[PDB]
DNA sequence: TCGGATGTATATATCTGACACGTGCCTGGAGACTAGGGAGTAATCCCCTTGGCGGTTAAAACGCGGGGGACAGCGCGTACGTGCGTTTAAGCGGTGCTAGAGCTGTCTACGACCAATTGAGCGGCCTCGGCACCGGGATTCTCGA
DNA sequence: CGAGAATCCCGGTGCCGAGGCCGCTCAATTGGTCGTAGACAGCTCTAGCACCGCTTAAACGCACGTACGCGCTGTCCCCCGCGTTTTAACCGCCAAGGGGATTACTCCCTAGTCTCCAGGCACGTGTCAGATATATACATCCGA
């Protein structure tokens, strides 16, 4: 399973996932990959924020689901 | 047709000035002045008028030790008259602004 | 039993009052003992002087009541108090009588 | 008496006429409402160089019949025009500038009825009953494009013809504004029903708006302002918890938020680090707007109005320097 | 039916000890009553500071003494010691 | 008469010779044209100095009022301090 | 051994890290802004304190912090500084 | 029984708040300090030293510089407006002063 | 006790900070003028921190009395405490 | 024979100055005269030699203010050269003595 | 150099209303006793400061063309004084008047203060790397042409 | 514009402070209490606040006219630029030494509580120092 983001910079990003991931195992990839804080990392999946009490098969979410880096941001 | 020449007129009264002292500005005007300055930090601003008067008082003798000042910056410049690049000069030496 | 501790030490200016807003003024944790007398003594030796300058000025100008004039040039016409008020404006006065050098024809 | 010019109920007027100051009261404001209908289709200048002089006593009652009469019947000429095989009029146009300007400080004089409570208000809070010209806001106008989609918000309408102003310039689909202070929001829906009324005296659209009477806390307001992109508020006399509140609102709304600000909410010229990931600047590209720029206001000094608007662009930038 | 604790009377008996035969104009006692307060606070604050400084938590007449010989112009200053000087050994003479 | 309580144009009310009246004050034996605009200028600049100050008292003081005493206590920040009413 | 004066090295670093992650500082510059925050600190505290004296209090609170910044502050620094108090004192208060 | 947190993270900053607090009643500044002044006036300390760190790196990579020497420092503080206006009364040591060239004394 | 020292502010030394101010040229009386301001300019800080050195009760002039005099001054240099 | 016009080797080394800036003082005669000038208020005062180069910061940094705001003076008295009247207007209006 | 002619102090009648002097009272200021803790001193111990010797040397001091600013006057036109009609808004002094400022009675938030609890925070140990520095060479004014 | 005179910069070499990490306080932090401080109702009252008569000094413009500002011009002289010749500056080394931080250890000084008390501040008073109208000599200016 590989699913993507389709970023504001437009960086659709290679995501090492499977379906054993959570939700906050994919924000500290995308922290990885991306030096992002993971505090604001809202992903569009059909119009709903992730949360990481759920993993990445708990929503379901389908391989190439092209998602999109959304910033909730969380310095706040 | 008797007319002093100029610098008589100057100096006498400068010693008038020197020597009366109350506030010589019209605080009417002043005051009006001040209640518009003041208004646009904030709309109704009641005043005491001992307060104005201290604000005439203040801004009379801040006003006359930046003259005092600016008459030597043009006395150093060796000009009779006042210009006010002078005052923009004393303003700088002073470090107002 | 009328003290006055001021009289105590030989003063004009109050013990009671001065240690009152030391003790308000949040100067420290404790007010030391001389430390308002000295406060007074030296506030009322600098008050004499002021007053002593300003009588001056009433012998001037033939006035039995001091007056900002008087106290006006009282503090500009001193050497010391000048540069220790010279940041120090006083209201209702005016300034030195001043004519410059090169005014006068 | 003057009439809508479709023929329709004619907006009558009282003899004596409504006394508001000395200068420039209500005498010579229906006299300048002709003079820009001869700003209009010019079928009646014929008739108002005649006896409509300047030379006039005060209180010409002659003058007043004169002056609505020659307009009757300049109403009743354009209907000779249209009522053959002509179209009467096309209702959604809309009032031009200086007519606009007119119409505004006409429910300016003829809602506010009474400055003297509008001044006898409360202390320190933002009830500073401080407004803007025209001219400021036609600008800025001008400068942000409000579409059907952009509309407006001003919370804290005060008595909202800026928001009027908006809605008759631009081509939105509604409007917002609510307020605080129970006087000009009194005042405010006596702006609001008059000059409905007007527009309709006028026969010209004017956009749809909300203007309330309560206050910008509730989570309606936050859905509202994540909506709503186009916002501005003459925030200057708030004070920076109720600013920085606004900026927590303004947060989480779309991209391109056309914000225009009084006091900015961010420098001119803001850079971001990693502390400023909590604050605002980050997110939004701020600009000064221009002002009046001939304007003794309030202030001797212009105005100059400030826009915000919403970029991310320099927070994953700022990313892109993260991996850097 | 309020205070407002002025200094007057103060200003009053010293010019009955400096020059007895003249008066003051009440605008002149103001002057005089915020410069006193002046005096007061300028030489206080430097005290305080002081005491911060020299990590002590107790004004004496010494911090006073060094206080005034900061703030004051030099000769005038030494003859404002000598006066405390001489005032507070009249109050340990007479405690 | 009346409207809004507005004062619009008072920096002519420091008049022409009332600057001159304080340039012979200061000694000032002849005075030039722009000194009267450099000078209005100046003062509006220092009175808003001061003004800021005493209204951030008055705010903090909770009031509606410019005493005397915020006006000292302004000066005083200034760094210009005047006596004669506190 | 030495006595554990006081310093505000670490939150030099802390700042200095948070604006510019490979940035440096000389111990010179770090006595400067160890000196530097220590007037500022001065200068609120000693406003605030004649602040409270000119309205008779006991108890400096954030409302005198703010008055004084407003008072010293020239401008827009003014006007950011206070605005940065009121997000931590907001976040401080829950 | 719960763990101790910190109030500058409970306050979501960086600046001592225990470190001011004790300073502020230590200082002899009023008789009593209230909760929010020490935390506002660590956010204080915190937005001014952000701001002239932001100069201070700015000069430094001006120079192209890690090590902040006091010369950045100096030219952060007199470069900017309002910050020199803040620091006119302000010395600061090892930065010496400006690029000032008066231009009437520069030739044709 | 020493002597001269007043003079041990050189020429050079004057020329190089007047150089650093943006002094373009230099007259001669400069020198000695120069020297006496900063001669009572040092005599008006030196006193205040033997003041601050000899209330602390103790003989060596710390960094932190300068800080204080300047702070007297409206000065107030950094670098130190 | 090589020789610059004057004002070349002023602005240049101005330049250098103003950019290159350590103390521009020997620092041991002027340690020298701080120490005699210290004897006599006090004889035997130890120093810190933190608290010299402070002095020396400060003298230096108070020096080259008086120095800018004297060639203000100098050139709004449309003069090239700097004469110790200008010190002394520079002193008068920034109100030191 | 002094006539004419000024607004310049000096002098004196007539208010007057600000200013020195009782007053009374009450309300902040002066002693008796605790105590406990800042602070003064005894001791000491390390450590920074002073002082000196010596080696280098940058840097300061005379000096000498020279060249560029200082500076003295002029004259010319300009703007800045001046009495004077005019004109114009300003001050003094009556009215109510009301909005806002000062005092009071809770009282409840709400911060001093002590005591577990410990973990952030500072003294000190490698370390290494941005920077000090040096050396070479490309690059850029420059000032007599 | 071209030889010279620095000057910017590139790169190599090393180095000594920053700086990350290590141990170990003690000061922050939690969690309590406990007095009390400003905070808000709630109230009197006074003091700016318009307003206008109503006089009135004074500002505003204006023809004159004149002292000054300044562009310019010799001029001169004195600082400047670079050179040569001293000279302490400065850097490191040795060595004492006294002085500033420390512990220790009482001690006595002031905070605080209580209680008397008297003197400072409204308050009210007379009252007389000076303000002002009116006349009267005079330092200075216009000018012959
Ligand atoms: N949180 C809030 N909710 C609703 N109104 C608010 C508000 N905060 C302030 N206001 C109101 O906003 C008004 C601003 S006055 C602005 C006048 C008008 N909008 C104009 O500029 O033309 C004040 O009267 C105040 O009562």
């Amino acid at each position: 399973m590989q699913i993507f983001v389709k970023t504001l910079t437009g960086k659709t990003i290679t995501l090492e996932v499977e379906p054993s991931d959570t939700i906050e195992n994919v924000k500290a990839k995308i922290q990885d990959k991306e030096g992002i804080p993971p505090d604001q990392q809202r992903l569009i999946f059909a119009g709903k924020q992730l949360e990481d009490g759920r993993t990445l098969s708990d929503y379901n979410i389908q391989k190439e689901s092209t998602l999109h880096l959304v910033l909730r941001l969380r310095g706040c | 047709p008797h007319r002093y020449r100029p610098g008589t007129v100057a100096l006498r009264e400068i010693r008038r000035y020197q020597k009366s002292t109350e506030l010589l500005i019209r605080k009417l005007p002043f005051q009006r002045l001040v209640r518009e300055i003041a208004q646009d930090f904030k709309t109704d601003l009641r005043f005491q008028s001992s307060a104005v008067m201290a604000l005439q008082e203040a801004s009379e003798a801040y006003l006359v030790a930046l003259f005092e000042d600016t008459n030597l910056c043009a006395i150093h410049a060796k000009r009779v008259t006042i210009m006010p690049k002078d005052i923009q000069l004393a303003r700088r030496i002073r470090g107002e602004r | 039993k009328a003290k006055t501790r001021s009289s105590r030490a030989g003063l004009q200016f109050p013990v009671g009052r001065v240690h009152r807003l030391l003790r308000k003024g949040n100067y420290a944790e404790r007010v030391g003992a001389g430390a308002p007398v000295y406060l007074a003594a030296v506030l009322e030796y600098l008050t004499a002087e002021i007053l002593e300058l300003a009588g001056n000025a009433a012998r001037d100008n033939k006035k039995t009541r001091i007056i900002p004039r008087h106290l006006q040039l009282a503090v500009r016409n001193d050497e010391e108090l000048n540069k220790l008020l010279g940041r120090v404006t006083i209201a209702q006065g005016g300034v030195l009588p001043n004519i410059q050098s090169v005014l006068l024809p | 008496r003057l009439k809508s010019p479709v023929g329709a109920e004619p907006a009558v007027y009282p003899w004596p006429l409504p006394v508001y100051d000395k200068h420039h009261d209500a005498a010579h404001e229906i006299i300048e409402t002709i003079r820009w209908v001869c700003e209009e289709i010019p079928d009646l200048k014929l008739a108002m160089e005649n006896y409509v002089l300047i030379d006039y006593d005060t209180k010409s009652f002659e003058s007043m019949q004169r002056l609505c009469d020659k307009y009757n019947r300049a109403i009743d000429s354009i209907h000779q025009l249209w009522k053959g095989t002509t179209q009467p009029m096309k209702l959604n146009t809309r009032p031009s500038t200086g007519l606009l300007r007119h119409i505004l400080q006409q429910v300016y004089n003829h809602s506010v009825t009474d400055p003297e409570k509008l001044n006898n208000y409360e202390p320190f809070s933002p009830e500073v009953y401080g407004e803007t010209s025209f001219d400021l806001v036609a600008q800025m106008i001008d400068e942000i494009k409000m579409t059907d989609d952009d509309l407006f918000v001003d919370l804290g309408s005060g008595v909202g013809q800026v928001v009027l102003q908006v809605a008759a310039a631009t081509n939105c689909k509604h409007h917002y504004g609510v307020e605080k202070a129970d006087i000009p929001a009194k005042y405010a829906e006596t702006m609001d029903r008059e000059f409905r009324k007007w527009m309709k005296w006028y026969g010209k659209k004017h956009a749809e708006y909300t203007l309330e009477r309560g206050d910008f806390l509730s989570e309606e307001w936050r859905e509202r302002i994540a909506n709503t992109s186009v916002i501005f508020v003459n925030n200057f006399a708030f004070g920076p918890e109720v600013d920085h509140q606004l900026k927590e609102r303004f947060a989480n709304m779309k991209e391109g938020g056309r914000i225009v600000s009084s006091k900015p909410f961010a420098p001119l010229n803001f850079r971001i680090n990693s502390r400023n990931l909590s604050d605002i600047g980050t997110i939004m590209r701020v600009v000064e707007l221009s002002p009046l720029k001939g304007s003794v206001s309030w202030t001797g000094k212009p105005v100059s109005y400030y826009l915000h608007t919403i970029d991310r662009t320099i927070l994953e930038n700022y990313f892109s320097s993260l991996k850097n | 039916k309020t205070r407002k604790e002025s200094y007057a009377i103060y200003v009053y008996k010293v010019l009955k000890q400096v020059h007895p035969d003249t008066g003051i104009s009440s605008k002149a006692m103001s002057i005089m009553n915020s410069f006193v307060n002046d005096v007061f606070e300028r030489i206080a604050g430097e005290a305080s500071r002081l005491a911060h400084y020299n990590k002590r938590s107790t004004i004496t007449s010494r911090e006073i003494q060094t206080a005034v010989r900061l703030l004051l112009p030099g000769e005038l200053a030494k003859h404002a010691v000598s006066e405390g000087t001489k005032a507070v050994t009249c109050y340990t003479s007479a405690k | 008469k009346r409207h809004r309580k507005v004062l619009r144009d008072n920096i002519q009310g420091i008049t022409k010779p009332a600057i001159r009246r304080l340039a012979r004050r200061g000694g000032v034996k002849r005075i030039s044209g722009l000194i009267y605009e450099e000078t209005r200028g100046v003062l509006k600049v220092f009175l808003e100095n001061v003004i800021r100050d005493a209204v951030t008292y008055t705010e903090h003081a909770k009031r509606k009022t410019v005493t005397a005493m915020d006006v000292v206590y302004a000066l005083k920040r200034q760094g210009r301090t005047l006596y004669g009413f506190g």
